[PDB]
DNA sequence: CTTGACAAAAGTGTTAAATTGTGCTATACTGGGAGCCGTCACGGATGC
DNA sequence: GCATCCGTGAGTAGAGAAGCACAATTTAACACTTTTGTCAAG
């Protein structure tokens, strides 16, 4: 069946179990003689799969008519070798180790559930503190224990075995005590120490024995490898032992019958103790423990007292019972597990709701922190004591494999080394265990191997990053392997390398069209090759297949006729050739590719602003698309020449630049003569004979009789084009010079160069009446000029006719430009006799502010500031006077004409070249007072060219970082709107926004209209929501805005008829996972209504990134960053909460602002240093800003709504683009604001199951209200919730995308315990999966759709209702 | 968040024995071991059972039949309920002296690190080893506990490295050659003053060794090399990224794979329909597997010189179709 | 198409050397080692 | 409320340092039939 949805959750150790095909018990990998895999080891055959097809490990089987059989000698399974990539394995841990995800990851799973903090969590866990889960009647200071109480070592330690110290004496001295005395605190055991506590005193190693005879004392020496056999006082008849020794000789026998008295202790030993003396046989032994009542030795008649453990003593003939209880308290993660084990969910959950009625807000939010850890496991079916592990899945080994290099040497991934750690330590424990070795090892065995674990899950997580010997480098973990830019998501998932690929450098083809780049011959041998094999079988160029690839492997083998065949190949084909970055989707195009010799493609001149491309070494890759699905989408939606809009703002992308506008501009430019500029005469004639006799120019201008003319006009009237044209051929007139053409009919008064500009357009459309009406005949033509041609020609004609146009204007615009007599000297930059002037006048006037600083009249700021102001000014006055120079003696200056062209150059670029360099800044951000007084053409100084580099390096510092801050706020907008896609024409919604004509101005306090380019940023394409009448014109309901209606409701606007247009948004769209063709409007890319399933979100995401790089970095992209992310701004402004009047108390010690109401008296202490904008008096609405600076979009969001933060971030966001000229529509910011509004607030539940605080998507609650009103139970009470996209791309739904986004341990964590099912709506789901992407061909809209033809259609219905 | 500097606290917290303790704790293991063997050949059942048994109650906390032989030995008589005493008395020694010479074995770990194994693998093998010496120690020869506990601590520090220091495991005596090896080619370096060659260091070594055996069992020593080693300041390569996969067959072989088929049952169409299933039985293109002419023998139900007559037969007339058409040469390479 | 019988090929059961695994060394020795550092902003929690 | 530590993230391409003794297990050298495969005979 079709995979549908992919579901994650955690794996029980059974599950586990279940997974694995055998235990890994050995580290051992492969034998280093046989370089086999080891039995029983981490490349097992039995466990794993056999190394090669249908062979098991001893050699028996060896075909595949035995698949499914296990060989009963090796054990092996015979069947196909790559279930070594799938087959997995499992270590059965001695003791449970917890699961580093849900101990780390912030909040903590486990210590949510278990209301153990990250501190006490990580004691247990790693064997540093007890926790008690069975107190057996156990008091500490005098309090019970109880249980999930927290014990140090020290404290255990008293509890389980008892509380005894030892008391060295000094050599050579008696105890003061006797062997079993009752001590107490303080007590003096001997003459130099004292006993800390209270218990029972005992002789350790009696260095003199007394032994008073029956008949005198007999004071022997006890050697330190002699042990006294008899207690104090003992009665020893004569030769019996006293002290025992290793030699029979230095045995201590009594000489006759006595007394034993011990003496010279090594140490008193004093244990808190009851010592029951008995007589008769012992009922418990060493090492039993025994509660009041239970009898210890005599058969009933001795009964312990007291909890404690019995140790019984054979020389003193007593049974001390040390005070201890016998508590339950463990470590690790097995005290973790029980604790979860013995969790009732159900009742845990009925807890914490009633502690979310408490009247606190930090309670009730901590409750609902746990409640909906708890709820995840409820709904789930997850059980929680699965977070920790007791099986350890072991990853296949292909997956992690052991290969021979081609030198010889093997090469192995970092797992295996993870994984011996775990099984060494793992072993080591079970022959520990076996042993019974003391708990001091087996804690450490027990903490190591929860190391392991954490380590062979996540390395470096906890502790210091596991190494290999020799290395510094971490080992790389699971959690590794998938996260991060070089995780399994984002370097083979979302991305990866493809077949069928080559990459060269490319280089300018202007002979090529638009749809044709021109492809290598030796790169499209290679990447048409299995095409081409087919192609040379069909002729006779080979006998098959494997013969014609055996010609193409060597060069020379080669013969000419393959070459003939790769052609018949490649017809009508298309490759797609990309460049990197693809900052947007233009930056792949598909191109017929046109065979050519040499190693370089051939790139058309038009797309190169679009790709972004030079001819300076760029380099592209190629692609081969290889069905007929993946070929009609090329030919189709990505042909070049199919895209000739930019999908961000609809203007002509493909368009004249560089050297076919300068062509085109110097041809249309007409020429201004002055010698007798000015002049009047009387008759035509008259005019003519002065300009026989040189009086007056040819287009100098006259005046006949009233009328200004020239003698070209006059003298050189032609009957038509062609004529004029011959004219220029013949050398009579040049292309530049004004003359009288008849034309259209029209007696036109224009130059032959714009005549001839006329007839390209009108031979290129094949239309002379339309493509009359689609220049500006009496302008140059510059780039925007030529771009509003191409937008007008796409328009009226279509894309096919605006192709040719664009090829037309490109060929004429080399041609012209190559004949033209362009170029660049070093006078061209003409330097302005006006600049010795301003820098002499600058000087005069720089000597009168120094002049007034020593007078005192102003302050070295005041100085400073001045300086810069007169420098700025003379900087400005000189570029003014450079293009005046040029404007009115130079008009065909090259700089002047690249400029006025729009080919190249700005006039800042050409004030450094003609006038001065200007102000310098230094490193700290201080401008220097002395300016650079000389452009590039004088040559600067060595002194200033070290300032003005200050500057350069500071630029090329702010374009290095600015690139990674816009590639990542690029990768943030794509994970966040992926999901937008065009789903259906109309959700039917009523909603819309009021696009504004009119913004308030400060500096007159009034409403100004707002600019054309941003009028149209907002309006254009948009379907209007109400019927709008303006000019007597009537713009009905849901019409599509053109240009046209666009510029009609500007004039509407200036005649005062109208101030804002209701029109259809994707932030009042209803459509779920995306929007509708009307809320969204227009194809920028198309100029029509867009298709239903284009991924607009994804477009969105590309329009807003691409110009990232422009910015120029509260300013530029920064602004834009933290207004994505709705962060809050740092010079905040203070917006008034609510509505009413200001009342301003300035004093000499603060500011406070008091807006007044009718009833409501609001504060603000506004500091001093506030720049406000509001007067005494005036009425401020709620969340208007009192003081300048940028909004928090959250505090407007609670004041004033919705809609209000929504208009605010688009605004916000477009002032950015609008500064650096860039045209960015408002519809992609409102595509990724619509995201950033997604989720809400619950404020109350109501009669749902939900909870206060809880965020979940807006579209839910709405839907979850809408089945509580249809019942009659209480809705949910919701605020709206603003997050910035990074946080909003984080909590989607999807887990799949979110975990390929960023914090993947985070969304997997919490993704496996609530046990979510991705259901794969967005795109990046179906990447990771390889599935369809629901967009485009693949949307459910039109991927269902039949074609027939009339024959085989009338056939089957003739068949069929008959 | 150190683990080695939490070790070294809880094994701080133990005192040094005096030379009276050690000499009583180790008289008590082995009263207590030689305790469990008197136990074990009265009550008849295993010694190692009993000693298990003893072991379990001594730390605390099968169960159900812990309780059973224990409550077993309870059940003895006064006399023989007095070799249990020493018993739990010995175990609850050996426990204790295991415990107090916990610094000894971290003063000898710290004396192997770098090898291949961390710090805390070499005192947790270490433990192992003084565990051992416990058991063995005896103190009727009044050495003391450090000079014979040092032997096994290094003992079993050593094993473990010959054992789990490499990847690709190597048996003690190929690592112990190794070691040997390198020692005498450091030696002879030093000595004159360059690099040795083979046959220097096989010269060295003595009889038995070769210039041959010397590069054999340096070629051996070659421990594998990560598949994540980067390359490069730019932490973006890996070696795993340049080592093609030579297992799978690459789509150009598994094509020609498919054409020579469709061709050989092309060509096998021309034959007889029993002569064809006899080379597709015998040369397994059926089930297969290669069969015998006997195996053949018994589908068919002919005589093992019928098929070698007929497939021959069968073959020879591939050997005239193929010579004719030549469809069939290029698969041979 | 059967002998048939016959040598090569293959299987098979011993036996040896070779390789590999394990135990054991008894003066006394009893708490490690390397780092240690020039980013910045952002949540999120954790307590105060 | 606030101050602090931890965790997270920060553009894309390409090119680039013990022996030794002994037992236990495995390998490899043999012999052996036993088995297919094969070229005479009808
Ligand atoms: C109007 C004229 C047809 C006359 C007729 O058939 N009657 C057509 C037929 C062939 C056309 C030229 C070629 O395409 C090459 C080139 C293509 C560029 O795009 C624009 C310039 C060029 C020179 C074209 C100009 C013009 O468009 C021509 C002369
Ligand atoms: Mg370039
Ligand atoms: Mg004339
Ligand atoms: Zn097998
Ligand atoms: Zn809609």
């Amino acid at each position: 069946k079709e995979v549908r949805k992919v579901r994650i959750a955690l794996a029980s150790p059974e599950k586990i179990r279940s997974w694995s095909y055998g235990e890994v018990e050995k580290p051992e990998t492969i034998n280093y003689r046989t370089l086999k895999p080891e039995r029983d080891g981490l490349f097992d055959e039995r466990i794993f799969g056999p190394i090669k097809d249908y062979e098991c490990a001893c050699g028996k089987y060896k075909r595949q008519r035995f698949e499914g059989k296990v060989c009963e000698r090796c054990g092996v399974e015979v069947t196909k070798s790559i279930v070594r990539r799938y087959r997995m394995g499992h270590i059965e841990l001695a003791t449970p180790a917890a699961h580093i995800w849900f101990v780390k990851d912030v909040p903590s799973k486990i210590g949510t559930l278990l209301d153990l903090s990250a501190t006490e969590l990580e004691q247990v866990l790693y064997f540093s503190k007890y926790i008690v889960l069975d107190p057996k009647g156990a008091i500490l200071n005098g309090v019970p224990v109880e249980k999930r109480q927290l014990l140090t070592d020290e404290e255990y330690r008293e509890l389980r075995y008892g509380k005894q110290e030892t008391y060295p004496l000094p050599p050579g001295v008696d105890a003061l005590v006797k062997d079993g005395e009752e001590v107490v605190k303080g007590q003096e055991l001997a003459p130099g120490v004292v006993s800390r506590l209270d218990g029972v005193a005992l002789y350790r190693f009696p260095r003199r024995v007394r032994v008073e005879y029956v008949k005198e004392p007999k004071d022997y020496r006890v050697q330190p490898h002699m042990n006294v056999v008899v207690p104090e006082g003992a009665r020893v008849e004569a030769g019996d032992k006293i002290v025992a020794a290793i030699d029979p000789e230095e045995e201590v026998i009594a000489e006759a019958e006595g007394v034993v008295h011990l003496h010279e202790p090594a140490s008193i030993l004093v244990v808190k103790a009851r010592v029951y003396p008995f007589e008769d046989d012992v009922e418990v032994s060493t090492g039993d423990r025994v509660a009041p009542g239970d009898v210890l030795a005599d058969g009933g008649k001795v009964k312990s007292d007291v909890y404690g453990r019995v140790e019984v003593d054979l020389v003193r003939n007593v049974v001390r019972v040390v005070e201890s209880y016998d508590i339950d308290a463990r470590m690790g993660a097995e005290a973790i597990q029980q604790l979860l084990k013995e969790l009732d969910l159900e009742a845990l959950e009925k807890e914490l709701l009633e502690e979310m009625k408490h009247p606190s807000r930090a309670r009730r939010a901590k409750a609902r922190k746990r409640l909906e850890v708890v709820r995840a496991f409820l709904d789930s079916g997850n059980r929680p004591e699965w977070m920790i592990l007791e099986a350890v899945p072991v990853l296949p080994p292909d997956l992690r494999p052991m290969v021979q290099v081609d030198g010889g040497r093997f090469a192995t991934s970092d797992l295996n080394d993870l994984y011996r750690r775990l099984i060494n330590r793992n072993n080591r424990l079970k022959k520990l265990l076996a042993q019974g070795a003391p708990e001091i090892i087996i804690r450490n065995e027990k903490r190591m191997l929860q190391e392991a674990v954490d380590a062979l899950l996540d390395n470096g997580r906890r502790g210091a990053p596991v190494t290999n010997p020799g290395s510094d480098r971490p080992l790389r973990s699971l959690t590794d392997i998938l996260s991060g830019k070089q995780g399994r998501f984002r370097q083979n998932l979302l991305g990866k390398r493809v077949d069928y690929s080559g990459r060269s450098v490319i280089v300018v083809g202007p002979q090529l069209k638009l749809h044709q780049c021109g492809l290598p011959k030796r790169m499209a041998l290679e990447l048409f090759k299995p095409f081409l094999l087919k192609k040379m079988e069909e002729k006779g160029i080979a006998p098959n297949v494997k013969a014609a690839r055996r010609m193409l492997e060597r060069q020379r083998d080669i013969k000419d006729e393959v070459w003939d065949a790769l052609e018949e190949v490649i017809h009508g084909k298309v490759v797609l050739l990309n460049r990197a970055p693809t900052l947007h989707r233009l930056g792949i195009q598909a191109f017929q590719p046109v065979l050519v010799e040499g190693q370089s493609i051939q790139l058309h001149p038009l797309v190169c602003e679009a790709f972004n491309a030079d001819f300076d070494g760029d380099q592209m890759a190629v692609h081969v698309p290889l069905s007929s699905f993946a070929q009609a989408e090329a030919r189709i939606q990505m042909l070049s020449a199919h895209n000739l809009l930019s999908p961000a703002s609809g203007e002509p992308l493909a368009k004249p630049s560089r050297d076919i506008i300068l062509g085109l501009y110097y041809i249309t430019q007409v020429r201004k003569e002055k010698k007798g500029a000015g002049l009047e005469f009387a008759t035509p004639e008259e005019a003519l004979a002065a300009h026989e006799r040189g009086e007056v120019a040819l287009n100098a201008p006259i005046k006949v009789a009233g009328r200004e003319t020239s003698v070209g006009r006059l003298k050189y009237v032609f009957a038509n084009p062609d004529e004029a044209l011959l004219a220029v051929a013949h050398g009579i007139v040049d292309l530049q010079d004004v003359v009288t053409v008849r034309y259209m009919g029209k007696r036109l008064e224009t130059s032959p160069g714009r005549i001839l500009f006329a007839r390209i357009v009108a031979e290129a459309v094949e239309d002379e009446k339309v493509a009359w009406e689609l220049i500006q005949l009496d302008v140059p033509q510059e780039k925007n000029s030529l771009k509003d041609l191409v937008y007008q020609a796409f328009l009226r004609l279509g894309m096919e006719k605006t192709a040719r146009l664009l090829d037309a204007l490109k060929y004429y615009g080399f041609t012209f430009s190559t004949t033209s007599g362009i170029t660049i000297g070093i006078d061209d930059a003409v330097i302005p006799e006006e600049k010795k002037q301003y820098l002499e006048e600058a000087d005069r006037k720089l000597l009168q502010i120094e002049q007034a600083y020593e007078m005192g009249f102003l302050t070295d700021r005041e100085r400073y500031d001045q300086i810069l102001q007169l420098w700025t000014e003379t900087t400005e006055k000189v570029t003014q006077a450079v293009f005046k120079n040029f404007e009115e003696n130079y008009p065909f200056n090259p700089l002047y004409v690249m400029a006025q062209s729009g080919a190249r150059g700005n006039p800042q670029q050409i004030r450094q070249l003609c006038g001065l360099r200007g102000l310098m800044q230094k490193p700290s951000g201080e401008t220097f007072e002395v300016p650079v007084r000389s452009s590039f053409r004088e040559g600067l100084t060595v002194l200033e060219y070290f300032i003005s580099s200050h500057g350069a390096r500071k630029g090329g510092a702010d374009t290095a970082l600015r690139t990674a801050d816009s590639g990542y706020l690029t990768r943030k907008l794509v994970d966040v709107t992926h999901e937008i896609v065009v789903r259906e024409a109309d959700c039917g919604t009523t909603n819309y926004i009021s696009v504004p004509l009119f913004q308030p101005d400060e500096v007159t306090r009034s409403l100004r209209l707002r600019k054309r380019a941003d009028i149209e940023a907002g309006l254009y394409g948009r379907v209007l929501a109400r019927e709008v009448e303006v000019l007597g014109v009537r713009l009905e309901e849901g019409r599509y805005l053109s240009m046209d209606d666009v510029h009609l409701l500007i004039k509407a606007a200036e005649a005062g008829e109208i101030q804002e247009v209701p029109v259809r948004s994707p932030l009042t769209c209803q459509t779920r996972y995306g929007v509708c063709q009307k809320c969204y409007g227009y194809d920028l890319s198309m100029a029509r209504p867009v298709s239903i399933g284009e991924a607009v979100g994804i477009v969105a995401a590309q329009s807003i990134g691409e110009p990232g790089t422009q910015l120029t970095m509260t300013q530029g992209l920064p602004r834009v960053i933290e207004l994505f992310e709705a962060r809050r701004p740092k010079a905040k402004a203070v917006i008034s909460e609510i509505d009413g009047v200001v009342r301003i108390e300035e004093t000499e010690e603060k500011l406070s602002v008091f807006v007044e109401s009718e009833g409501f008296s609001k504060e603000y202490k506004l500091p001093k240093e506030a720049r406000l904008l509001v007067k005494d008096g005036d009425y401020v609405e709620a969340g208007q800003p009192l003081t300048r600076g940028a909004i928090d979009p959250h505090q407007l969001l609670e004041a004033k709504g919705p809609e209000a933060v929504e208009r605010y971030l688009v605004e916000e966001i477009q002032k950015v683009y609008r500064a650096q000229g860039v045209k960015l529509h408002d519809k992609h910011i409102e595509i990724v604001v619509r995201q950033m509004m997604k989720y809400v607030e619950v404020t109350d539940p109501g009669d749902s199951r939900l909870l206060e605080g809880q965020v979940l998507e807006k579209w839910d609650v709405e839907a979850l209200n809408e089945r509580l009103i249809a019942e009659g139970k209480t809705p949910v009470a919701w605020k709206p919730l603003l997050m910035g996209v990074t946080k909003s791309a984080l909590s989607t739904k999807s887990w799949l995308s979110a975990a390929s986004f960023q914090n993947t341990t985070h969304v997997l964590t919490e993704a496996a315990i609530a046990g979510k099912k991705d259901e794969l709506i967005g795109l990046k789901e179906n990447v990771i999966l390889g599935r369809l992407i629901p967009a485009g061909t693949g949307s459910d809209f039109v991927r269902f759709t039949q074609v027939v033809d009339q024959k085989t259609l009338k056939a089957i219905e003739e068949a069929r209702k008959e | 968040s150190d683990p080695v500097r939490q070790y070294l606290h809880e094994i701080g917290q133990v005192p040094l024995l005096t030379l009276e303790e050690e000499v009583e704790l180790a008289r008590k293991v082995e009263e207590g071991m030689e305790a469990i063997k008197k136990l074990s050949e009265i009550t008849g059942l295993d010694p190692d059972l009993i000693r298990e048994v003893v072991r379990a109650k001594i730390l605390g906390s099968d169960p159900k039949t812990v309780e059973e032989i224990d409550q077993k030995l309870k059940s003895l008589p006064k006399e023989h309920k007095r070799y249990l005493h020493i018993a739990r008395e010995g175990e609850a020694a050996r426990q204790h002296l295991i415990e107090a010479n916990l610094r000894l074995v971290v003063s000898i770990a710290k004396k192997y690190t770098g090898r291949g194994l961390s710090f805390l693998d070499l005192i947790q093998e270490g433990n192992q080893g003084l565990i051992r010496a416990v058991e063995k120690f005896e103190y009727k020869r009044r050495f003391k506990f450090s000079t014979y506990a040092t032997w096994w601590i290094r003992q079993a520090i050593n094993r473990a490295i010959a054992d789990q220091a490499r990847t690709i495991r190597i048996p003690v005596h190929m690592v112990e050659t190794i070691n040997k090896l390198s020692r005498t080619a450091r030696q002879l370096q030093q000595e004159l003053g360059r690099e040795p060659t083979y046959e220097e260091i096989a010269e060295a070594m003595g009889p038995g060794w070769d210039a041959k055996r010397v590069e054999e069992t340096l070629k051996i020593a070659q421990e594998p090399v990560s598949l994540e080693t980067p390359i490069g300041d730019e932490k973006d390569s890996f070696y795993g990224d340049f080592i093609p996969d030579e297992h799978l067959p690459s789509p150009v072989d598994a094509a020609t794979q498919s054409l020579l088929s469709e061709e050989l049952e092309k060509a096998l169409s021309k034959l007889s329909e029993r002569e064809a299933m006899v080379l597709k039985l015998r040369k397994g293109l059926i089930d297969g597997r290669e069969h015998t002419l006997e195996e053949v023998g018994a589908f068919f139900g002919v005589t093992r010189e019928r098929i070698r007559q007929i497939e021959n037969k069968a073959l020879r007339k591939l050997k005239y179709h193929e010579s004719r058409t030549r469809k069939l040469r290029d698969f041979l390479d």
